[PDB]
RNA sequence: UGAGAGUUUGAUCCUGGCUCAGGACGAACGCUGGCGGCGUGCCUAAUACAUGCAAGUCGAACGCUUCUUGGAAAGAGGAGUGGCGGACGGGUGAGUAACACGUGGGUAACCUACCCAUCAGAGGGGGAUAACACUUGGAAACAGGUGCUAAUACCGCAUAACAGUUUAUGCCGCAUGGCAUAAGAGUGAAAGGCGCUUUCGGGUGUCGCUGAUGGAUGGACCCGCGGUGCAUUAGCUAGUUGGUGAGGUAACGGCUCACCAAGGCCACGAUGCAUAGCCGACCUGAGAGGGUGAUCGGCCACACUGGGACUGAGACACGGCCCAGACUCCUACGGGAGGCAGCAGUAGGGAAUCUUCGGCAAUGGACGAAAGUCUGACCGAGCAACGCCGCGUGAGUG
RNA sequence: AACCAGAAAGCCACGGCUAACUACGUGCCAGCAGCCGCGGUAAUACGUAGGUGGCAAGCGUUGUCCGGAUUUAUUGGGCGUAAAGCGAGCGCAGGCGGUUUCUUAAGUCUGAUGUGAAAGCCCCCGGCUCAACCGGGGAGGGUCAUUGGAAACUGGGAGAC
C-alpha cells in the first residue's frame, strides 16, 4: 500500500509540503520511507522541486501518486515520460 | 458501544460454524486411516488415498496454512508404507 | 551462502553432557571513566555430536541458530589440544 | 573557551564548614496592566462520570417494500443478504530491571489482504435461506415455528503440480545442507457484472474471479555490545540442564509430552529487595561531567479488575463476543443494560491548568467505476501577560 | 482619507557583601533580615516622608536542577601534630614486572565502504516591513560492522644472558 503524497510543513497560515513517498497507515506527518523533492503552494506560480529519478523507479515498483500529487507530476513530464517508457517496453 | 458490528457477529458465528464442521470431518478422516495400519487387515490405501483428498480440500476449499498440509501429507505417506 | 557468523575462539571449561561442551571466550575492555584495562569473560555453550574435545583446550566455534534452550553454537576444530 | 565575597581571632597564617552574587521552568502566589507576531495549558486520583458527537460504505453482487410524476419509466425513500474496512488514525505511562529499548549483525528455521510485473485458467452441475406472509412465547431486552423466493452466498463432479516430497544426474557451501534438469508417485481451483459489435452474430473493451513465481511494503524469531540503589541481600534451580523419540507451530526450540543421565548459573554480583516506561533530545558546565525524558518524532505496553478464544491476511481486538468480580441503572421479580486512560463538559483531589464553538475550502484516510458519503484526524475560531520576539504611553524650543 | 497630546506606568531596593541618603516617628516593645547582625533617647538596619539606583508591561517571594565546590579531585585533593597507615607477620586469587634476537599482530595508530531516521544545537544562503518563526543546503556525533596496511610500545610463541 505504498503510495506518494504530500506533507504539510507550515506553521500557522503559511504551509508548505515535501513529496514524500511513504506508507499509506502511517499518519499524515508521521514517519516515512523517504523525501522526494517539494512544492510551495502559496506564491503562485506554484514552485515545485523533484528528482525525476526516485519517481521514475518508485513507480515502476510500483506505488499510486495521490490526486494532487498526479497533478504537479503531469505538469512536469513525469506521467509522460514513465507511460512512454513503460507501454512500450 | 454496538453500532454496525451487530451483524459481524452473525456473520463470525456462522463462520465458525461451518468451519468447526468441515475441520472436524477432516481429522476423522485421518484418523479413520490411522486405526487401519494398526489393523494390519487389509483395506489399507482407498482410506489413505481419502484422507490425501481431505488434507487438500481443507486446506484449498476452507483453510489450514498450506503448511501443515505438505507436513502432514508427509507424515502419512511415510506411515502408509 | 554469502557472509558467516561471529566465529569466536576459546578454551574448554568443562564437557561433562553429551555430545555437548562448554567454550569460554574471554577479552579485555577500558573503563567508562578511568583508562585501564580491566577484563572479563563469557561462557558459551556448543555441540559437537561425537565428545571429541576434551577439558581444558583451546577450540573455535560459530553461532549455528536456536539448537535448544540455550545452546546454540558449533564446533570447528581443536586448535591446540592440551594434555 | 577558567574572575570572587562575608563569617572562628585581642589581632596572625593554615585546614575547614555555612551563606551570597549567574542561569532555567508544563510552575504557583503578591502587587501591579495597552497591543500586535508565534508558541503552550491535569505533573495530583490509571478517581467517578450526567450530556452531545468521535466509523462507516457499495443499487455497476442480489432479491424485496413505501411513495411523486389498470398498464409507464424515472426520481424519491426503507429494511435485508453479500463484499471491504472496523487490527489504521486519536488516548495514557498503570505495569516492565528484559533482547522492552539504542546500536550493530543473522534467518541454510519464517509469514505477508489491497499495490506492480510475468505465466497458466476461467468447464460443467446441485440443495438451501434471510427478507416476506402467517404464527407461538415474553414488562422488557428479545427468543421460537409454519410456507415460498436470489445471488460474485454454499456443496459436491470435472481438468490444471508451475507447490511439496522421493530418485537419478551435475554445480556449490557456514555441519544440518542450498541450486539446476530429468523422471516415479498419491492430490487440489474458479464469478460474474457494466458496455461495443447485435445477420442466428459470437467476437470483443473494461472491472472482478482461481493456481503458480518474482517486486515492494509490513510483521516474527536469534545474537554481541550499553544504559540503577543496596552485600546490615550469598547461594539459586527438579522441565531445571543435556539426550533419544514423538507431538505441535509462519517457523528452529523442553514449546509440550514418555524414557534416560545428573546437570546449569553464581565474587567478573546469581537470587532477593526497592525505584523507573526506553530513545532522538532539553538544562547547566571552561571541559570532563551532572540532572531531567513535559510540547515534536520513533518504539514498547494497557483499555472498569482477572481469565478465554472465534472471525479473520493481519487481534488474543481502544467505542467486538463469552465467564468470574466490584460498582451504577430498570423491572411486572421470572430477568436485562453499562465502562470518556477519543473531542468538549461535570463532581472530587490539589498551591495549580481553558470553549459542552465553526468547517470538509486544503492535506490524509475508509468505501465507491464516478458523482458522493463519513472523518472531534485536521484546519480554523474562542479563553488565560504562562513563554519568547517587536512597538507606544509623544517630540522641538523653552 | 479625517480627527485628537489627547484615553495608556508600575514594581523592588538604598549598613557591608552590592549600584543608591537624609529628616521625622518609636526606644531590647513594636519589628527585620540570605549571612554578618540591627532595636534599652539624637537608628543611613525598625515605620512613614522626601530624594536616589535597578528593571520596566512587568516586577518580587517561595519551590526545584546545574554552577561558583579543586567540597569525591580521570582532567583535579590528601594521611607527623589539624579527619585519616590496619598491632605485626605468612600468604591462594588478583594488580604490576630485569636485558637481548627472531616471530605474531590481540591492544595501538592509519585507509576505503556501509551505517549513526526526520525535526533540534551550529555554519552558509533565503522568505515574512525587522525579530522570534519558516525554507533550502552542509557539517557533528560509534566504544559500531566489513575490508587493506605499519611493527616502536604492552600482550601471545621459539629462543640467548
Amino acid at each position: 500500500a505504498v503510495k506518494i503524497r504530500l506533507k504539510r510543513m507550515g506553521s500557522k497560515k503559511s504551509p508548505f509540503y515535501r513529496i514524500v513517498v511513504a506508507d499509506s497507515r502511517s499518519p499524515r506527518d508521521g514517519r516515512f520511507i523517504e523525501t522526494v523533492g517539494t512544492y510551495n503552494p502559496l506564491k503562485d506560480p506554484a514552485e515545485v522541486v523533484l528528482k525525476e529519478d526516485l519517481v521514475l523507479d518508485w513507480l515502476s515498483k510500483g506505488a499510486q501518486p495521490s490526486d494532487t500529487v498526479r497533478n504537479i507530476l503531469s505538469k512536469e513530464g513525469v506521467m509522460k515520460k514513465h507511460h512512454e517508457a513503460k507501454n512500450v517496453k | 458501544n454496538i453500532e454496525s458490528a451487530i451483524k459481524r457477529v452473525r456473520t463470525s458465528a456462522n463462520a465458525n460454524a461451518k468451519n468447526s464442521s468441515q475441520t472436524n470431518a477432516m481429522r476423522t478422516a485421518i484418523k479413520k486411516f490411522e486405526e487401519a495400519v494398526a489393523a494390519g487387515a487389509d483395506n489399507v490405501d482407498a482410506l489413505y488415498n481419502e484422507a490425501v483428498k481431505a488434507v487438500d480440500m481443507a486446506a484449498t476449499k476452507g483453510l489450514i496454512h498450506k503448511n501443515k498440509a505438505n507436513r502432514d501429507k508427509i507424515r502419512l505417506s511415510k506411515l502408509a508404507k | 551462502e554469502r557472509n558467516q557468523r561471529k566465529v569466536y575462539q576459546g578454551r574448554v571449561v568443562s564437557d561433562k553432557m553429551d555430545k555437548t561442551i562448554t567454550v569460554v571466550v574471554e577479552t579485555k575492555k577500558n573503563h567508562p571513566i578511568y583508562g585501564k584495562r580491566m577484563k572479563y569473560s563469557k561462557k558459551y555453550k556448543a555441540h559437537d555430536e561425537n565428545n571429541t574435545a576434551k577439558v581444558g583446550d583451546i577450540v573455535k566455534i560459530m553461532e549455528t541458530r536456536p539448537l535448544s534452550a540455550t545452546k546454540r553454537f558449533r564446533l570447528l576444530e581443536v586448535v591446540e589440544e592440551a594434555v
